[PDB]
RNA sequence: AGAUCUUGGUGGUAGUAGCAAAUAUUCAAACGAGAACUUUGAAGGCCGAAGUGGAGAAGGGUUCCAUGUGAACAGCAGUUGAACAUGGGUCAGUCGGUCCUGAGAGAUGGGCGAGCGCCGUUCCGAAGGGACGGGCGAUGGCCUCCGUUGCCCUCGGCCGAUCGAAAGGGAGUCGGGUUCAGAUCCCCGAAUCCGGAGUGGCGGAGAUGGGCGCCGCGAGGCGUCCAGUGCGGUAACGCGACCGAUCCCGGAGAAGCCGGCGGGAGCCCCGGGGAGAGUUCUCUUUUCUUUGUGAAGGGCAGGGCGCCCUGGAAUGGGUUCGCCCCGAGAGAGGGGCCCGUGCCUUGGAAAGCGUCGCGGUUCCGGCGGCGUCCGGUGAGCUCUCGCUGGCCCUUGAAAAUCCGGGGGAGAGGGUGUAAAUCUCGCGCCGGGCCGUACCCAUAUCCGCAGCAGGUCUCCAAGGUGAACAGCCUCUGGCAUGUUGGAACAAUGUAGGUAAGGGAAGUCGGCAAGCCGGAUCCGUAACUUCGGGAUAAGGAUUGGCUCUAAGGGCUGGGUCGGUCGCGGCCGGCGCCUAGCAGCCGACUUAGAACUGGUGCGGACCAGGGGAAUCCGACUGUUUAAUUAAAACAAAGCAUCGCGAAGGCCCG
RNA sequence: AAGCCAGAGGAAACUCUGGUGGAGGUCCGUAGCGGUCCUGACGUGCAAAUCGGUCGUCCGACCUGGGUAUAGGGGCGAAAG
């Protein structure tokens, strides 16, 4: 059955630290402990090892990513911008 | 302790050797003025320097 | 330990003797193991590559920027941070960059930097939530944390 | 029941003070001080996490008195690299040299026109 | 069993006993006594008897 | 210690230069011949008794034939 | 005569306070002048395996052991003593130090300083003193030819001395016996590591074959030529060696905490067979004790594998307690490897142990007989191994040391009973120095002491029980904590009970008391939705006799159509709603009967509710009068600083 | 607590129920560490700070040995001079 109405993963913190702080850390912890689909082997085994380090158990590929998510939106926009400036730089 | 260095063991050896009573014939000597070994040490009364 | 940015262990070939040289680059976000990174003037614009700022376009952003033309990386090293190449002048061989603090700096066109943003993402978004987590955070840095007013 | 004592002057449960129980011919239980569990080599590729096969897992200084066969495998890079990554390196070397030949031919034929 | 100089090692004790007693010894065990003297347990070769050697030394 | 399997190996082991003695142990179920070499104690286990006697008379000379009974 | 004068001596107090923390002693005998206290025996108890047991580290330093004494000391005594006196006692290649580096300490160069010096530890150094490689030579000499030696060439960044761990890293010793006191050290027996062999110690490997001319009945011999730095497996990988330098690459050393499983051992438990004891008033085929195989080899189980081959999977399947895994190769079949501490074997029974005897060497590793057996259990406890997960803005040493690979500079011989070479087998020699006794604590340490204090660890039985709780017991230990005897006043300290009332006592429910375990129900306001919550409240609980439910192993043939009362194929048949037998733990629920309604019967073991103030919480704090509302904290906000910098030491 | 399984209800979105799982500066509670109250004992004490019961915490900002570094107007201090 459903065990918690709204706290979900931050039910381990009990009543402590304040509702808003628990809500703020809930999505961060969900993304932190989630398993992402590896972009090299295609298996959903790419999980965080330490902060910023993401390791796939299947192909043993280690990727430098965000603190809590596999890639940050900042880095994605940066990669797109660098691609555009590369294709602009050459002709 | 059971573990010890050579210098410590030698120091304890000397302290053992010089902790004995005077010979009995010392009191027979001319002008003795010595009655007993006043430097006798007991392991429980007083502790060594080290 | 003690920093939020991951470090990259990169192996180069020694150009003058038969040996393997291992470097400890700061991991720009997006790089992975088994990837080739190219360092030098003729390197292309890719995440993880190192090339002088004088050879980069007017809107590119960099990861581990040199304060002086010849030392190793000094700027934008902390996790999530980056500096932006703004303007050039081929004469006087200068380049203007925007630092993470928002200040503008003029540096030599020969300063090298890694393309991309340093990994470690938005580490400061997560509330610490515990005195113990702060204790473990600062135990690996230095003795500064329990701060009496 | 019979209770046991350490047989050496190291009285702390450290990693070098590990024991096991042995029944002597005198019908009494004693400690026997064991050796640390050795590890087989890891592959020089550094990619796949398994340890090599055909190599006896012992402490490093024990390898000095072992015969040569016990420490390697009859193959190129045997006892230092795994078989799968050796096959991968063979294929990779051959294919990259083939690619070099292809690009050499491609530039030699492209320069035909001034 | 001999009382030997504290500076003498096992090889020196073995050679000294061999020379000045004309016997052959198997091994030498050495401890330094609590009084500071050094004591050596010198075991003779199997073809030698410690008893008659002790007799001719004069420590019977 | 080492266990000698067949009779021939025990024969040329007993004739080694470093073999100090050979011991014959009569057990209820077998007879054990024990040659004392420099490094090991080589034991040959003979199930029957007639082969044991043949081996007893076929031992090399100049070697101690100490009986353990 | 004074100075709370200095030093020494002496009174009253005063035979006074006192010799009261941790349950406990009694009887007989011995020695002895002398016994509450010593010793032996018997009894009653205690510590109750998180010990009052058995062993260590630090510290002590002879307190250890034996003999003797009864001066002093052991706050009573002592025939005793950790006291005194006299002698004795610590044995190592394989147990440690020694070696390595850690945090760090610290010379040299340099810098500074009036100066002793101190700053700095890679920074402002010409910081490698080594090398199998080649040449030039000295022939030093068994001048064959290999070992010496000097110089030259070539190579050579530990880029920094040195110190720093008796708990980190670190090769290799175990079983039995032995003393008054020592043993993993002595003796006996089994091994093992490292180093060395120049004149090479022995074998084995390299490595000893094909072609052609001939002889020769063939088989086999002669001459000549050409090979030969091993071999097998599809593979994983295997076999006993298996040429190889400078150089390069890699591995091991070398890694946190926690969870859940499984394998192995030790202990515990149950059923038998022995041997010796205990009870026997009655019963008890009964109760208790005991009932081995080290290291190192070989073999085999067992555990694990992210190792290989075949093959190609959806009607997706396999699988765990949980997970998880698969066209990047599942399931299935067949293999490979690692660990092997388990079992068998060499060790090995000759030893050890238990018993029953027989000789004596005043005090025998004496001699002998028999035995040392068969099973079954398990969420059991403890180690250990492994698998798989979780947590981290925490990612949980380094270096000595050892090894593997890449590469192929070179070396080796002309087909010889051959060479260089060998990580294979066996053999020969050596392992120096220091520590080693004992205590390790209500008496061997520190606290002025034989001080209720303090002081780091290892092993860990039975019952009850959730339990390493508390209570009782076995092995082991002890004598009640620096005295006893006789009485049972007051006052006290510690522990109980108290009719009727129930906080009227008191600043104040201080103190005490009530509740308490488990099962079955049942739970409010409020809330940050997680909690509150064991809310509150109620019922049951013993003993005995049963009854149901929860499992594991084997075997299911239709048959001589025949001969390996038995075997190969086959005409020869329908458990397919699954049966037959054997064995096995505990656990749950229900029922009857039953005791003077008593049953978590001892032990263990929350009183509850309604509010107000403060601090969010967990944490910390004035060692020795304040544990708090104080400090910290996460969260929030502000400030400085782009390194010629901010803050700070000097 | 998340994650997972099954059953049921839904047009979907998803929801409900029973299990499994074993998180947490979580709770009760030993050893350990601490030291609330009796303002108990003692107060020429066992003790120049101890003892009894009762207590706080007991997977963590946990307890602890050894080795190290910081030295007096200095050190060090989750802060009490
Ligand atoms: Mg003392
Ligand atoms: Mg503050
Ligand atoms: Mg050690
Ligand atoms: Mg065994
Ligand atoms: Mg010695
Ligand atoms: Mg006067
Ligand atoms: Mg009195
Ligand atoms: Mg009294
Ligand atoms: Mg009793
Ligand atoms: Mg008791
Ligand atoms: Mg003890
Ligand atoms: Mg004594
Ligand atoms: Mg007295
Ligand atoms: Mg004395
Ligand atoms: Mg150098
Ligand atoms: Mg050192
Ligand atoms: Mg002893
Ligand atoms: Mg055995
Ligand atoms: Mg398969
Ligand atoms: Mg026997
Ligand atoms: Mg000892
Ligand atoms: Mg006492
Ligand atoms: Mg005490
Ligand atoms: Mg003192
Ligand atoms: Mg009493
Ligand atoms: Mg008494
Ligand atoms: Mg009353
Ligand atoms: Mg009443
Ligand atoms: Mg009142
Ligand atoms: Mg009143
Ligand atoms: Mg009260
Ligand atoms: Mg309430
Ligand atoms: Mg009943
Ligand atoms: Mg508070
Ligand atoms: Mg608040
Ligand atoms: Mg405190
Ligand atoms: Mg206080
Ligand atoms: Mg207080
Ligand atoms: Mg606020
Ligand atoms: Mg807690
Ligand atoms: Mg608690
Ligand atoms: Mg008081
Ligand atoms: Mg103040
Ligand atoms: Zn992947
Ligand atoms: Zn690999």
């Amino acid at each position: 059955a459903k065990r918690t109405k709204k706290v979900g993963i931050v039910g381990k913190y009990g009543t402590r630290y304040g509702a808003s702080l628990r809500k703020m850390v809930k999505k961060i912890e969900i993304s932190q402990h989630a398993k992402y689909t590896c972009s090299f082997c295609g298996k959903t085994k790419m999980k965080r090892r330490a902060v910023g380090i993401w390791h796939c158990g299947s192909c043993m590929k280690t990727v430098a990513g965000g603190a809590w998510t596999y890639n940050t939106t900042s880095a994605v926009t940066v990669k797109s911008a660098i691609r555009r400036l590369k294709e602009l730089k050459d002709q | 302790s059971s573990h010890k260095t050579f210098r410590i063991k030698r120091f304890l050896a000397k302290k053992q050797k010089q902790n004995r009573p005077i010979p009995q014939w010392i009191r027979m000597k001319t002008g003795n003025k010595i009655r007993y070994n006043s430097k006798r040490r007991h392991w429980r009364r007083t502790k060594l320097g080290l | 330990p003690g920093r939020g940015a991951p470090l990259a262990k990169v192996v180069f070939r020694d150009p003058y003797r038969f040996k393997k040289r291992t470097e400890l680059f700061i991991a720009a976000e997006g790089i992975h193991t088994g990837q080739f990174v190219y360092c030098g003037k003729k390197a292309q614009l890719n995440i993880g590559n190192v090339l002088p700022v004088g050879t980069m376009p007017e809107g590119t952003i960099v990861c581990c920027l040199e304060e002086k033309p010849g030392d190793r990386g000094k700027l934008a090293r902390a996790s999530g941070n980056y500096a932006t190449v703004i303007s050039h002048n081929p004469e006087t061989k200068k380049t203007r960059v925007k630092l993470p603090s928002g200040s503008k700096k003029v540096i030599s066109s020969a300063n090298r930097a890694v393309v991309g943003v340093v990994a470690g993402g938005g580490r400061i978004d997560k509330p610490i939530l515990k005195a113990g987590r702060a204790y473990h955070k600062y135990k690996a840095k230095r003795n500064c944390w329990p701060r009496v007013r | 029941v019979q209770r046991l004592t350490y047989r050496r002057r190291l009285s702390y449960n450290t990693a070098s003070n590990k024991t096991r129980l042995s029944r002597t011919p005198g019908n009494r239980i004693v400690y026997l001080y064991t050796k640390k569990v050795g590890k087989a080599p890891k592959s020089a590729c550094g990619v796949c996490p398994g340890r090599l096969r055909g190599v006896r897992a012992v402490r490093p200084k024990v390898l000095m008195r072992l015969s040569k066969t016990k420490k390697h495998v009859s193959r190129a890079y045997g006892g230092s690299m795994c078989a799968k990554c050796v096959r991968d390196r063979i294929k990779r070397a051959f294919l990259i040299e083939e690619q070099k030949i292809v690009v050499k031919v491609l530039k030699a034929q492209a320069q035909s026109q001034k | 069993v001999f009382i030997v100089d504290v500076k003498a090692n096992k090889h020196q004790i073995k050679q000294a006993v061999k020379k000045l007693y004309d016997i052959d010894v198997a091994k030498v065990n050495t401890l330094i006594r609590p009084d500071g003297e050094k004591k050596a347990y010198v075991r003779l070769a199997p073809d030698y008897d410690a008893l008659d050697v002790a007799n001719k030394i004069g420590i019977i | 210690p080492r266990k000698i399997e067949e009779i021939k190996d025990f024969l040329l082991t007993a004739r080694r230069k470093d073999a100090k003695s050979v011991k014959i142990k009569k057990n209820k179920d077998n007879v054990k011949f024990k040659v004392r070499c420099s490094r090991y104690l080589y034991t040959l286990v003979i199930t029957d008794k007639e082969k044991a006697e043949k081996l007893k008379q076929s031992l090399p000379p100049g070697l101690a034939v100490k009986e353990l009974k």
